[PDB]
């Protein structure tokens, strides 16, 4: 009879809201840097090569593209409360961005 | 009531205020990183007055750290000294008495009604690393200690409750209790709390689940007296090849955790699909390749005899019969008598050929694998058959499949001999 | 080991026996004359050892 | 460098998302932040790129993206602005 | 609700304006009066402030609509505005 007692799992919600907390006081990039640079590079890719890419731009669009990320989900939380959802769907960033006027 | 029996089990152990540590590294919180900017709730104080006692951070308050299971610390949150959450810190348990109950030991019981969600007691122990674990389990088992003390804390941390602890120690598994475990954060330490799931009134028991990690230690029986038991302490046990069917099921077939783990190991290992540890369906290719061998023992019969009670399985049964074609000890089956294995037989037969989920040649097969037996186990009183009327399911078989003879002929020897036999005389009870 | 309420023992359940039936098929069976032997093992089983 | 959206991984935009406040994810928003995601940065990318094409100049330096930042009303603080 | 889609298609063909002119004019005095006394106004002045705020209200109203379809609703409430004015920015 040696057997162990498990403590169980959290329930959904509690870590989410922990980690809510940890994300809204903590200031670091959210985005990796190489794979984001990559990404960079791949969509300047498309209009003329042979474009090198300055640290301070890519950190200061990594830095815009998080901003507008940020904006964008506080938005589609505002559209997922309003209709008595917790949970976000992708009708919620269309509509978001609708009303925005990013999309037409 | 059950006399009380608090400082009796108080004697038995070390009383801890607190939680002991084997050493300062474990049992920090966020694995030892020290969280510089502890969470400090927003709410201000809420001194009443009259009692002198701040309200701050209650039950029904929307203090954000009680939500997220972190308690304040006095001198730096806004909530200031004595708020209502620092439960741990203050050690307020609720009123428990002890008392011994008929076969479980000593039990913890309400002293007073307890409100839904609140805490009960805080789990204690000593905190201990995975060698220390595994040095004191085994002394425990050379002791022969019959009792889980043991819960995991976190990952390669276990508390102990053994020789040193607290009230807590003493409750007992429910497969439908009234109180569960959390783990909670107090400072820079990780705390495991027991709160209570429902309205619990005066002189209740306390019981939470124990949802034990066996380690491959050997089953309990489970004595809890709940509806919903499951008859064994347990939990999802070793990562894999550990079960393929459960423990009284799989030693019904006379498998055991050597033929659990060889089938696996020689398949799964060699590029062959078997699925993770559930139940809820049966490998026929694992049962028809397991070994069976005759029974001697009549907890193994009871095991059977569980076995065609629970499983549905076509393939389960057909070797569980088998394994009794090979059995032929009498005392055994005058054991399987007293289960009332004729009970479960026609229920067996029943599932096979009168509701048809497989194929008339083999389940002429079953049924002719199924009479030998019962032609050949000793009888001698038709109240036996009397606790299954099973002849009227033999009356229902032979008419369903008249066309098949053979089974039919059996059946007509079965009742002939099965009618020579008297009834057993039962005194006539008053009106 | 858990007797019921206000009741000791399970004794009291004898006296729902119909002890004649009983008397009558022990004597087809077996040619005993046993009726006032199923009293005298009611009354001690229902208070062993009686002041008499 | 061949189909690097994938790069913005699944935990990455969780914490995106978990910063604006949100407790539940869908399954299929992924997808959708990944699209919005290459739009925006295919118009500022855009926008740094003729800029730099006017001046002259094979590298794309900090100047030019918080230019076209500002010019879509996105201005920016901190790099040399 | 067939007089409904009867004024949707209606006003959605018209051209002209829809706010009364005169309580519109009052209410532009009215409100600048508590900025400067004894103002004057140009009637095109009045007219250009007319077709600015009803251009606004009917992309106002055509945002709450989408808000109110959003939550499985037809008809649109106080909080479908509030919603649009904060995701638009307005405080
Ligand atoms: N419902 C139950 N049925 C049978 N045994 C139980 C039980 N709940 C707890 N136990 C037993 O109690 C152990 C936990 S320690 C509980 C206190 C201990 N029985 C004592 O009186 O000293 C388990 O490992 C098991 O052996
Ligand atoms: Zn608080
Ligand atoms: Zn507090
Ligand atoms: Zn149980």
């Amino acid at each position: 009879t040696g057997g162990v007692m498990k403590p169980h799992r959290y329930r959904p919600g509690t870590v989410a809201l922990r980690e809510i907390r940890r994300y809204q006081k903590s200031t670091e990039l959210l985005i990796r840097k190489l794979p984001f640079q990559r990404l960079v590079r791949e969509i300047a890719q498309d209009f003329k090569t042979d474009l090198r890419f300055q640290s301070a731009a890519i950190g200061a669009l990594q830095e815009a593209s998080e901003a507008y990320l940020v904006g964008l989900f506080e938005d589609t939380n505002l559209c997922a409360i309003h209709a008595k959802r917790v949970t976000i769907m992708p009708k919620d960033i269309q509509l978001a961005r609708r009303i925005r006027g990013e999309r037409a | 009531y059950p006399a009380d029996k608090t400082e009796e089990a108080l004697t038995t152990f070390k009383t801890l205020s607190q939680n002991s540590y084997q050493n300062k590294t474990l049992g920090n919180a966020h694995n030892g990183r020290s969280t510089a900017d502890g969470m400090s709730c927003d709410c201000e104080e809420n001194w009443d007055t009259v009692s002198g006692i701040n309200n701050a951070c209650g039950e029904y308050s929307e203090c954000i750290n009680r939500l997220t299971s972190i308690e304040c610390i006095s001198g730096t949150c806004s909530c200031g000294d004595d708020c209502q959450n620092q439960r741990f810190q203050k050690k307020q348990y609720a009123p428990i008495a002890v008392f011994e109950t008929e076969k479980k030991g000593y039990g913890v019981r309400a002293q007073a009604d307890i409100r839904q969600d609140a805490f009960i007691y805080e789990y204690l122990g000593e905190v201990i690393d995975e060698s220390t674990f595994r040095k004191r389990k085994e002394n425990y088992d050379n002791q022969g200690l019959e009792h889980f003390y043991f819960m995991m804390l976190q990952k390669g941390e276990f508390i102990d409750a053994t020789a040193k602890g607290g009230l807590g120690r003493f409750c007992n598994h429910s497969c439908r209790p009234n109180a569960y475990v959390d783990k909670w954060e107090v400072g820079n330490k990780l705390r495991m709390g027991i709160f209570a799931k429902r309205e619990i009134y005066k002189g209740e028991e306390i019981c939470f689940d124990y949802n034990v990690d066996r380690y491959g230690a050997n089953p309990q029986k489970c004595y809890c007296g709940e509806d919903n038991c499951i008859g064994f302490l347990g939990g999802r046990t070793q990562t894999d090849s550990a079960n393929i069917l459960p423990v009284p099921i799989a030693e019904a077939l006379g498998s055991t955790n050597a033929q659990e783990q060889r089938w696996v190991r020689l398949m799964k290992e060699q590029n062959k699909s078997i699925k993770a540890s559930d139940y809820s369906s049966i490998n026929e290719d694992y049962v028809n390749s397991l070994e069976m061998r005759p029974i001697a023992d009549k907890d193994e019969a009871s095991k059977v005899t569980s076995a065609l009670l629970k499983t549905q399985d076509y393939i389960i049964l057909r070797k569980l019969i088998e394994r009794v074609s090979l059995t032929k000890d009498p005392e055994v089956l005058k054991e399987i008598v007293r289960l009332r294995g004729y009970q479960c037989v026609a229920n067996i037969l029943t599932m096979i050929v009168l509701d048809q989920e497989q194929q008339q040649v083999d389940v002429e097969s079953f049924t002719l694998s199924v009479l030998d037996m019962l032609e050949s186990w000793p009888n001698s009183s038709r109240n036996r058959i009397s606790s299954s009327q099973i002849e009227s399911v033999l009356e229902s078989v032979k008419t369903k499949l008249k066309k098949i003879q053979p089974i039919g002929k059996k059946i007509n020897s079965l009742l002939n001999s099965w009618s020579k036999l008297e009834i057993s005389y039962k005194i006539p009870k008053s009106q | 080991r858990s007797p019921p309420k206000d009741e000791d023992d399970l004794t009291f359940k004898l006296d729902e026996l119909i002890l004649d039936d009983y008397a009558t098929e022990l004597e087809r069976k077996h040619q005993l004359k046993k009726r006032s032997t199923l009293q005298i093992i009611k009354e001690e089983l229902q208070s062993r050892y009686r002041e008499i | 460098l061949r189909d690097n959206i994938q790069g913005i991984t699944k935990p990455a935009i969780r914490r995106l998302a978990r910063r604006g406040g949100v407790k539940r994810i869908s399954g299929l928003i992924y997808e959708e932040t990944r699209g919005v995601l290459k739009v925006f940065l295919e118009n500022v990318i855009r926008d740094a790129v003729t800029y730099t094409e006017h001046a002259k100049r094979k590298t794309v330096t900090a100047m030019d993206v918080v230019y076209a930042l500002k010019r879509q009303g996105r201005t920016l603080y901190g790099f040399g602005g």
